[PDB]
Parts: C-alpha cells; sequence; structure tokens
C-alpha cells in the first residue's frame, strides 16, 4: 500500500545518486534523501539505536532504509546522526530540520 | 553559502528522484516537493528541460511511456505534444533546430 515496502534496500540508488558533500552546516541544510543515518534515541520502543539509509522529509516525517525494513522516526521524535562525506560523524537532533527542510535551505523565516 | 549547498543538494535529490521514480513514483515525487523548494527557495538552477518529465500543472516525475506521454510530428514547423497522466493536463512544446 506502501512505496516504502516497495523501495526498501534499492539503497543502491540512494548511493550512485548521493554524494552531495555531507555535513551538520549541510546536514539540516541538505536534502534528506540518500545520506546515511541511524537513530540512536528515540521514543519508540522499535526505533532506537537501530541505522537506517534516510529516504523521506517532509513536514511530519523523516524515513531511512535498511535490510528489508525502514525507519520510520519523525525529526521531533528523535536524533539523528548522518555520517559526514569526510567519514565524520554528525550529532544532530532530528529537531532542527522538524518537518521544514525549507526552512534551511531559505534560511530562517523570512520578515 | 545557501546556494552553495542547494547546488549539491538540488543536484543529489535531483538524481535520487529520477533513478528512484523508475523505481519509486511516490519518492521521486515526495523529493520534487523537496527539489521545487530548494531551486526557487535557494534560487538555484532553472528548470528548462525536465520539463519533458515534470508537470507544472500538478508537480511530478512523469516519464515519457510510463506516466507521461509525448508526441512530435514535422510538416511546417513541427510541434512536440506533452501530457500529464496524473492530472491529465494537454501541453505542447514546438521544436526548434
Ligand atoms: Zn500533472
Amino acid at each position: 500500500q506502501g512505496s516504502y515496502q516497495e523501495i526498501i534496500g534499492r539503497t543502491w540508488i540512494f548511493r550512485g545518486a548521493h554524494r552531495g558533500r555531507v555535513n551538520k552546516k549541510n546536514i539540516v541544510w541538505h536534502e534528506l534523501i540518500g545520506l546515511k543515518v541511524r537513530v540512536v534515541n528515540s521514543t519508540h520502543p522499535g526505533y532506537v539505536g537501530i541505522e537506517g539509509y534516510v529516504i523521506d522529509e517532509t513536514r511530519n516525517m523523516l524515513v531511512i532504509a535498511g535490510e528489508n525494513k525502514v525507519w520510520k522516526v519523525p525529526k521531533d521524535v528523535c536524533i539523528f546522526e548522518f555520517e559526514t562525506w569526510d567519514g565524520t560523524k554528525i550529532k544532530i537532533s532530528g529537531e532542527k530540520l522538524v518537518g521544514r527542510p525549507e526552512m534551511r535551505l531559505k534560511k530562517r523565516w523570512r520578515k | 553559502e545557501k546556494k552553495r549547498i542547494a547546488k549539491e543538494r538540488i543536484d543529489i535529490l535531483f538524481s535520487l528522484a529520477e533513478r528512484v521514480f523508475p523505481y519509486s513514483p511516490e519518492l521521486a515525487k515526495r523529493y520534487v516537493e523537496l527539489a521545487l523548494l530548494v531551486q526557487q527557495k535557494a534560487k538555484v538552477k532553472i528548470p528548462r528541460k525536465w520539463k519533458r518529465r515534470y508537470c507544472k500543472k500538478c508537480h511530478a516525475f512523469l516519464v515519457p511511456g510510463i506516466n507521461a506521454r509525448v508526441r512530435l510530428r514535422q510538416k511546417r514547423m513541427p510541434h512536440i505534444v506533452v501530457k500529464c497522466l496524473e492530472c491529465g493536463h494537454i501541453m505542447r512544446y514546438p521544436y526548434i533546430k
């Protein structure tokens, strides 16, 4: 019924497609789509401590993919640790890019 | 610095949406929304050809033969026919060499 269960694992197209320079100042200011991250601390007995390949990013969701399953964890329900394209670990609260990926690409509210 | 991340950001989801749409209509459609703001919000490259697989009527990722249709015929100024199968919209695009 959902694409997730269909696009699970093809991290391949997320590989030979996702190579933007990953960086904190570039993590919440980037397109969450293929960047690799893990759910270290969350409020969900079934998503804490797990690692997946990011896929979805909307006003109410942030998805990661691994094996034959997906990482369903909103941005405000957990902390995402995406790895820097420089082999550097990024520690950022999914709350910064909470729902609005634009806010970062378009900077804070316009006023 | 913001235009800069947009260059890399836009190009990434852009390639993703293309590779997945084939493999994932929704995702590509999802990023498409993300790529949309990135382009205008971040003030990056202006869309031109993607109109071949994009819809300015309902916004999406269409591919001729799958969820898109394109037809071109000559005989006094050739004209291309493009239309969204999602939001059945009739569009045209002349041909200039
Ligand atoms: Zn359309």
